[PDB]
């Protein structure tokens, strides 16, 4: 019986395939005049159409790279595979769809970078004293989770400019604790101290030489430090293939963008690195604090896992900021940072417990659907992220791609990457809208209206200009 | 809608002076409109930044402007066995300018102040100060209500209550129709913020050069508070006046507190006694709700309406992602004594990091249709990020949601085109109110003349 | 403390004159000075503050000047209400210190005193006391010296002198001098004299009486 | 209008204490500094001290350290001056002062409060007639008021009738008691032709004695 392939009354092989993914075309010469050459493939073979002259593309999906998921992330020059497969070829015809899958694994024994960014205003004096052995203590506990630990240190107070800074008497500039009975460092915005290293005793000895400063207003300039510790790749020392943990310890509110105007600072934050050979943030007094959106852009671009380790009075404040900066973790810090070791370990485990997929460079005509499989073989439709995972777990996602019609460019490719992961899946898409007989057409054909038309795929078509 | 974007008028100041950081229209005693321009980094006598003010006569060709001269010298007074000290270096004179009648008020928000008494001191702090000028007569006067002579030790004993040392008075400013100068001081009361009000006439009559500390009995300051919701709220970052209580004898104040309640931000409407009538809460933390405020009746019902800018508002987009674009809120004043409800309309920027809502300027009735209109600045908006100013026409239901006209910055990158705005004055006497736009990054001011529709 | 030397102590001037009062500090005070006025028998009324600034309401004929440690209060065209006391005060340092004061007085032609002596009354004598009163009425200028003599010899103990302010009609001065003795001591002597010395006469004006003899 | 209204005249004994009041009118006493100034005919004007009524902090000349104590009450809008261990040297007129504009100036003054320290008792005066000796064209009579306390005393002639040509001299303190004299001049044809009487009233002792001047 007639179907949508024949009732449409197509004019060429390309128009026939665009009707439905089930339609086929016969490019045979010896075909009856009343017989339509655009029908199901079963009906074409039923009318003695040559099997070689049958145009019938079938959407498929074959893997090109299928590296096995790594068991251990230790060793190797980062030959670790945590996304399988890594590349597939996807062939689609007009208005058609094809499915494929991807596995994501939280590899065990993965390298970790921990940069300790510490508020060093006056109320953090006691905190400095109780972390003098944090480097060796952190190495002991982190040794259970990873064999490639690197740690570093940086400190902040606020922008060294009135009214944040005490500018009187003259002695207060060199000793901000002058009008007290003690001595403290001159005020500083953000200073880098220790580049990320595996020599943990370097962390101890550097921390032992640090001391606090003193400024006037409760909110501090740690967001300046978060920005610089993020965009100064080479100075801080973040590794290409490791987890990046930025531990931000403070006990106070934070200054935000547009606060700088109270110090006469109006230039917006430019998102660049401004820490030179002296290891201080040279734009502290000439450039405004960064905004949450700018911090998010840089944290995402550098794959930094920001950790708000703050005291009880400002937990709710930083928990609310964290909701505006996706991927950020909050941990309750005690008044002397005596609990930060467990705070980091708890924060690290909470960081590797999520697996969320991200789609990059998806063609406009393409749409995707996801069925997640988390925990224990439980399929959750319409979901592309799992939660509550542990180090070593593995999840899988079923993905379907649907194309709207046939685009202009026949070959495009996009990426499916888990958030914060180095590895990803590349999908090379090929749009099969044409017929193989068009590449062997006959322009100005004698068979077609005295050389006025083109003979392609067994029919006559109007030539260019008609 | 009908601003002319082809034939603009450009005024210019010295390079690096931030000419155009603030601006206002100025009518002399004869009704001749000129443009007062603040340039808060103009060099002073010691080749050091102190700021400066310029008074630009209206010329279609624009060009250079004469100076509005002020005393830039530091003062020292040894009186009552104390030592009073003013510090004008980097004071930012011209960070705010405002005109009322034939008087110009230009403020130096970062002018510092200290009081020495033997080995003790009050601490060198940015109390701020404002300079007043009557250009035609040459009269000068000053106003610095946050100066004090209390020594540092006393504030520590009181846990820093009523601490006005860091006011930065003149950070924002406005004058009522009756001639009362109202200064925003976002650092007052240890960065809670405060307002300082005093009649311009009494500022002039009570001022003498050299005194530094003098009584302005008719002045009126807001009050300190122990409510933690106000701590570090910068109450007074922006200020404006209007009629919001149905009593045309009383003038009501509109104050911006962009970091109120742990950077949630707020805008408050008060009476002349600083008793709160309304509070508009921020929608999103760190969006800087209250960075700018504007008062004008948009829907032609005679009742003043409120506009709040939140330049750092992050719009929600696909895939659970945020995008900082900025947002402006419109509150229509209800009939009779009632609370301002939810926003009647939301305008949201489009360019990432554009800071839509950094400045909101009433235009008057630009197209002469019976409804007042506004202009909103995105100093880093537009497809090029060079800056954009957008015009929204009033209507019986409030404001149009789509802009009638978009002015692209004629200056290069970094000019901050739109950071300052002023409208609702017919500078060329053609019957249509016009618009002046500051671009302190390029040290210039652009004038847009409104034309017949 | 800062010493404020004011000059002159007094001056005799007329209506319309332009007079100046000077005030000298023991160190630089940089115009941290005020000027005060005190009309006869009334309270204080401030004239100048911070060297040169007129207090609200003060007429423009008053004007202050000077710097360092030397300042002046000038009054142009004196008015009848300007005849009063004037003071300077420094407030550069605590404690505040005032000048000595300057009194403006009405000038007129010199007039000799009218001297009258009075023996003790019968009432006072019967009670045990004896006062000899000597009135010196209506003279100019104010500088005058009274001398008592008992039997020709000077007497100085028991004298009580009282001077009036300048008269409002004739702008003269008067003086009362009372010598009080006991009744018994009064009767040890016979002659009682008061002598007035005034620049209107190189010789003293003498008035005397004799006890019992009348 | 700014006005400083001080408490009335005080008459106290040595060794006692007195407390002077200075109430603000037309303004809040909390607005400015409030000073106290002492005045005497010989020593002149002496600055006692000041107070900031907003916080109670004070400053004193060390000469009055112990004697004077300046306080203030914003409730009653009044400033005070307490003088203890009173002496004759404390007998003076005391003023309260506040500035106009300048924080440190001394522009607005109260009407002054008079303080008198004395052990003397309310003593009625002794009125003595002063008649001339036993000639010219004009004659001068006199009246002697001696040994009274306290001040003042009203003296007229013929019950205020005779007023022109009269000099009433300021009272003088003669050993804890006051003494005053008055003269009057007329023509020779008036006295003893017309009766001339000296009217003296001492309200403190409720006495109005009058002596007719009789010739000798
Ligand atoms: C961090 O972010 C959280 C989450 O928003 C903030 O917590 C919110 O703070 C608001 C301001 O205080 C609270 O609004 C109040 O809600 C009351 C009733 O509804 C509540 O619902 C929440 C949801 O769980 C519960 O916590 C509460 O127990 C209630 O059930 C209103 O009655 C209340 O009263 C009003 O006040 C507003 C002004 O705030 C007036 O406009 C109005 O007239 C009325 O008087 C108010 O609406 C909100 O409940 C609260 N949410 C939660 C979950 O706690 C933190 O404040 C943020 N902290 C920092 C430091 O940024
Ligand atoms: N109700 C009002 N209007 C009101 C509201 C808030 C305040 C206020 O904020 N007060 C300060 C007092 C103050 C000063 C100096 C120091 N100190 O020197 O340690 C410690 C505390 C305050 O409590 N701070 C919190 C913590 C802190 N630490 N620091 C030193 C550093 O962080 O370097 C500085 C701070 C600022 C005042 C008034
Ligand atoms: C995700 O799971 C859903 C079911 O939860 C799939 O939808 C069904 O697919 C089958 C295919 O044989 C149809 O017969 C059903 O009618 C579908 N159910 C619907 C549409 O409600 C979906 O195909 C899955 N997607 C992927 C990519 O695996
Ligand atoms: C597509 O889905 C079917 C089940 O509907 C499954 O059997 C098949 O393996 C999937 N294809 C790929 C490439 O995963
Ligand atoms: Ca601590
Ligand atoms: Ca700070
Ligand atoms: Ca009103
Ligand atoms: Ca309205
Ligand atoms: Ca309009
Ligand atoms: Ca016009
Ligand atoms: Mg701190």
């Amino acid at each position: 019986g007639p179907n949508i392939c024949t009732t449409r009354g197509v004019s060429s092989c390309q128009q026939c395939l665009a009707v439905s993914p089930m339609c086929a075309w016969c490019s045979d010469e010896a075909l009856p005049l009343g017989s339509p050459r655009c029908d199901l493939k079963e009906n074409l073979l039923k009318d003695n159409c040559a099997p070689e002259s049958i145009e019938f593309p079938v959407s498929e999906a074959r893997v090109l790279e299928d590296r096995p998921l790594s068991d251990k992330g230790s060793g190797d020059s980062s030959q670790v595979t945590q996304v399988s497969p890594q590349r597939i070829a996807l062939r689609l015809r007009p208005d058609d769809s094809k499915n494929f899958s991807i596995q994501v694994r939280q590899v065990e024994d993965y390298p970790v970078d921990i940069y300790y960014l510490m508020d060093l205003s006056y109320s953090m004096k006691d905190d400095l004293w109780s972390i003098q052995n944090l480097g060796t203590k952190l190495a002991t506990q982190m040794r259970k989770l990873t064999s490639n630990l690197r740690i570093g240190f940086g400190a902040f107070v606020d922008k060294p400019v009135s009214p944040y800074m005490y500018i009187s008497p003259p002695e207060a500039l060199e000793n901000p604790c002058y009008d007290m009975k003690t001595t403290c460092l001159p005020m500083f915005g953000y200073k880098h101290v220790l580049t990320l290293t595996d020599q943990v005793t370097r962390f101890n000895e550097e921390v032992k030489k640090q001391s606090v400063s003193r400024n006037r207003d409760a909110p501090e300039g740690g967001f300046d430090a978060i920005m610089q510790a993020t965009v100064c790749d080479e100075k801080i020392g973040w590794r290409n293939d490791a987890s990046h943990l930025l531990v931000f310890t403070t006990d106070a509110k934070t200054h935000i963008a547009l606060d700088g105007r109270l110090a006469g600072i109006v230039q917006p934050n430019d998102g660049q690195c401004h820490v030179g050979s002296d290891n201080h943030y040279s734009a502290s007094t000439t450039m405004d604090y960064p905004s949450l959106g700018l911090m998010t852009e840089k944290l995402s671009q550098k794959n930094i896992n920001l950790i708000f380790a703050v005291t009880e009075n400002v937990v709710n404040l930083y928990q609310n900021y964290s909701e505006l900066i996706p991927g950020t973790t909050v941990g309750v810090l005690s008044m002397d940072s005596s609990n930060v070791l467990q705070l980091i370990v708890d924060a690290y485990g909470k960081i590797r417990s999520k697996v969320e997929l991200e789609v990059r460079d998806l063609p406009e005509e393409l749409s995707l659907s996801f069925n997640a499989t988390c925990l224990n073989n439980e399929v959750i439709p319409g979901l592309k992220s799992c939660m509550g995972l542990k180090i070593g777990d593995t999840v899988s996602f079923s993905i379907e791609a649907k194309v709207r019609g046939c685009p202009q460019e026949k070959e495009k490719s996009f990426t499916i990457k888990p958030v914060g992961f180095k590895d990803s899946l590349i999908v090379q898409v090929t749009f099969d809208c044409d017929c193989a007989c068009q590449a062997q057409a006959e322009p100005n054909s004698h068979r077609c209206n005295n050389g006025n038309g083109t003979f392609e795929c067994g029919v006559c078509r109007c030539g260019p200009g008609w | 809608l009908n601003l002319d974007p082809v034939q603009l008028t450009f005024y210019a100041g010295p390079n690096g002076s931030q000419f155009g950081f603030s601006l206002d229209f100025h009518k002399d005693s004869h009704g001749r409109v000129a443009i007062v321009v603040g340039a808060p980094r103009t060099l002073g006598p010691s080749q050091e930044e102190t700021g400066g003010v310029f008074l630009c006569p209206w010329r279609a060709e624009g060009g250079q402007c004469p100076s509005l001269l002020f005393d830039l010298r530091d003062e020292t007074r040894n009186v009552g066995s104390q030592t009073l000290q003013t510090f004008k270096a980097r004071q930012g004179l011209g960070a705010s300018v405002v005109s009322w009648s034939d008087v110009i008020v230009a403020c130096a928000p970062w002018q510092h102040w200290n009081v020495l008494e033997k080995t003790e001191e009050a601490e060198k702090t940015p109390v701020g100060s404002c300079f007043l000028a009557q250009p035609e007569s040459g009269r000068r006067a000053e106003y610095s209500p946050c100066r004090g002579n209390t020594l540092s030790r006393i504030y520590v004993e009181n846990d820093f209550s009523w601490d006005k040392r860091y006011c930065e008075a003149g950070f924002s400013s406005v004058v009522t129709q009756a001639g009362e100068l109202v200064l925003g001081a976002p650092g007052g009361y240890y960065f809670l913020g405060l307002l300082a009000q005093a009649p311009v006439a009494d500022i002039f009559s009570s001022y003498r050069p050299g005194i530094l500390l003098w009584h302005v009995s008719s002045q009126s300051l807001s009050f300190d508070s122990s409510n933690p919701e106000y701590f570090d709220g910068y109450w007074g970052y922006s200020v404006a006046v209007g009629e919001f209580d149905g009593d045309l004898n009383t003038t009501e104040y509109v104050v911006g507190a962009p970091t109120w309640s742990w950077t949630l931000g707020a805008v408050e409407i008060l009476d002349s006694y600083y008793q709160r009538l309304h509070r508009l809460r921020g929608e999103q933390m760190a969006s800087y709700f209250g960075h700018s405020v504007a008062v004008t009746d948009v829907n032609g019902d005679g009742r003043h309406d409120l506009l709040v800018g939140a330049p750092l508002y992050m719009e929600s987009r696909a895939d659970r992602k945020l995008a900082e674009v900025g947002r402006v809120y419109l509150f229509l004043q209800p009939r009779g004594p009632h609370a301002l409800g939810a926003p009647s309309l939301l305008l949201t920027g489009t360019q990432l990091y554009g800071r839509f809502g950094s400045a909101i300027a009433p235009l008057g009735d630009l197209d002469r249709d019976g409804y007042n209109d506004i202009a909103v600045a995105a100093p880093y908006g537009g497809p090029s990020g060079r800056g954009q100013v957008l015009v929204f026409l009033g209507q019986s239901e409030g404001l149009r949601s789509r802009p009638s006209q978009v002015l692209d910055s004629p200056f290069p990158t970094g000019s901050a085109f739109g950071f300052s705005l002023r409208g609702a004055v017919d500078i060329d006497d053609n019957g249509y109110p016009d618009l002046i736009v500051g671009a302190y990054g390029a040290n210039q001011v652009a004038v847009y003349r409104a034309q017949p529709v | 403390d800062i010493l404020m030397t004011q000059s002159p102590s007094s001056m005799s001037v007329s209506l319309g004159d332009t007079v100046s009062i000077t005030c000298h500090a023991s160190q630089g005070i940089s115009s941290n000075i005020g000027w005060l006025q005190q009309k006869p028998g009334k309270s204080f009324m401030g004239l100048i503050y911070y060297g040169t600034n007129l207090v609200d309401g003060v007429p423009s004929r008053f004007s202050g000047s000077g710097s360092g440690a030397d300042y002046s209060l000038t009054i142009s065209s004196l008015d009848s209400e300007d005849f009063a006391d004037y003071y300077c005060v420094q407030y550069a340092q605590l404690p505040y210190t005032f000048g000595g004061g300057t009194k403006l007085e009405i000038k007129r032609a010199d007039a000799a005193p009218t001297v009258s002596i009075f023996p003790p009354s019968s009432e006072q004598l019967t009670s045990g006391g004896a006062s000899v009163v000597c009135f010196l009425n209506n003279f100019y200028p104010k500088d005058i010296n009274v001398k008592w003599k008992i039997d020709g010899s000077e007497r100085q103990n028991g004298v009580l002198n009282s001077w009036t302010d300048q008269d409002s009609k004739d702008s003269t001065y008067s003086m009362s001098s009372t010598l009080t003795l006991t009744k018994d001591e009064y009767e040890r002597h016979n002659s009682y004299t008061c002598e007035a010395t005034h620049k209107t006469s190189t010789s003293p004006i003498v008035k005397s009486f004799n006890r019992n003899e009348c | 209008e700014v006005q400083l209204q001080q408490s009335g005249a005080e008459l106290v004994k040595p060794g006692a204490s007195v407390k002077l009041s200075c109430t603000a009118s037309g303004f809040n006493i909390k607005d400015t500094y409030v000073h106290w100034v002492k005045q005497r005919p010989e020593q002149g004007l002496e600055w006692i001290g000041r107070i900031d009524p907003a916080n109670g902090y004070t400053k004193y000349d060390p000469k009055f350290q112990g004697k004077a104590t300046i306080t203030a009450d914003t409730s009653s809008n009044t400033a005070y001056l307490q003088l203890s261990s009173l002496t004759s040297e404390d007998t003076a007129v005391y003023y309260c002062v506040r500035p106009l504009y300048d924080y440190y100036a001394m522009d607005y003054w109260g009407q002054g409060t008079s303080v008198t320290v004395s052990s003397a008792k309310t003593t009625a005066p002794s009125v003595y007639p002063l008649a001339p000796v036993c000639t010219g064209s004009s004659v001068t009579l006199g009246c002697l008021v001696k040994g009274y306390f306290p001040e003042p005393v009203t003296l007229t002639w013929n019950s205020g009738s005779l007023s022109s040509g009269v000099h009433t001299f300021p009272a003088v303190l003669q050993s804890d008691l006051y003494t005053l004299s008055s003269s009057v001049t007329v023509t020779s044809s008036t006295w003893p032709s017309q009766s001339i009487t000296c009217n003296v009233a001492h309200p403190a002792s409720s006495t109005k004695v009058d002596k007719k001047i009789e010739p000798r």
